[PDB]
Formats: C-alpha cells, sequence, structure tokens
C-alpha cells in the first residue's frame, strides 16, 4: 500500500506540471482580449469629449 | 437413401504477465 501511495504521489505531482502549464496560458490568451478593451475604450476618450 | 432419426442427428452434431510483473514492482 505504501509501494502504491508514493507511487501515486509522484503522479499527482506529474498533473501540478500540467496544471501551471494551462494556467499561465489563461494568463496569456485573457491579456489581448483585454487589450481588446483598452484600444475601444480609448475611442471614447476622445468622443465623450467631443 | 433413408431418412436418419432426429434424435440422432441432434445427438452426433500472454496478457497474464504485463500485469504481474508490475504488480510485483509496485
Amino acid at each position: 500500500l505504501g509501494k502504491v501511495s508514493d507511487k501515486s504521489r509522484e503522479i499527482s505531482e506529474k498533473y501540478i506540471e500540467e496544471s501551471q502549464a494551462i494556467i499561465q496560458e489563461l494568463v496569456k490568451l485573457t491579456m489581448e482580449k483585454l487589450e481588446s478593451k483598452f484600444t475601444k475604450l480609448c475611442d471614447l476618450e476622445t468622443q465623450l469629449e467631443m | 437413401s433413408l431418412p436418419i432419426e432426429d434424435n440422432y442427428i441432434r445427438e452426433v452434431v500472454s496478457k497474464l504477465m504485463e500485469c504481474v510483473n508490475d504488480a510485483v514492482q509496485t
């Protein structure tokens, strides 16, 4: 059972090194969409003042 | 060409070690 447990405990670590490699992708893929909302909002910086 | 009885026609008519070798180790 201990021969299972540590053998399982490394495999969990194999998914943690997976999971951040997903998470650090979302932190990329959000930003351009946020960038796609700055370039519209700096429109209104003109237009309302018009 | 004589017919035969019906009750005589009705009368004549490596995947093991692949788990054990992995269960001994872990």
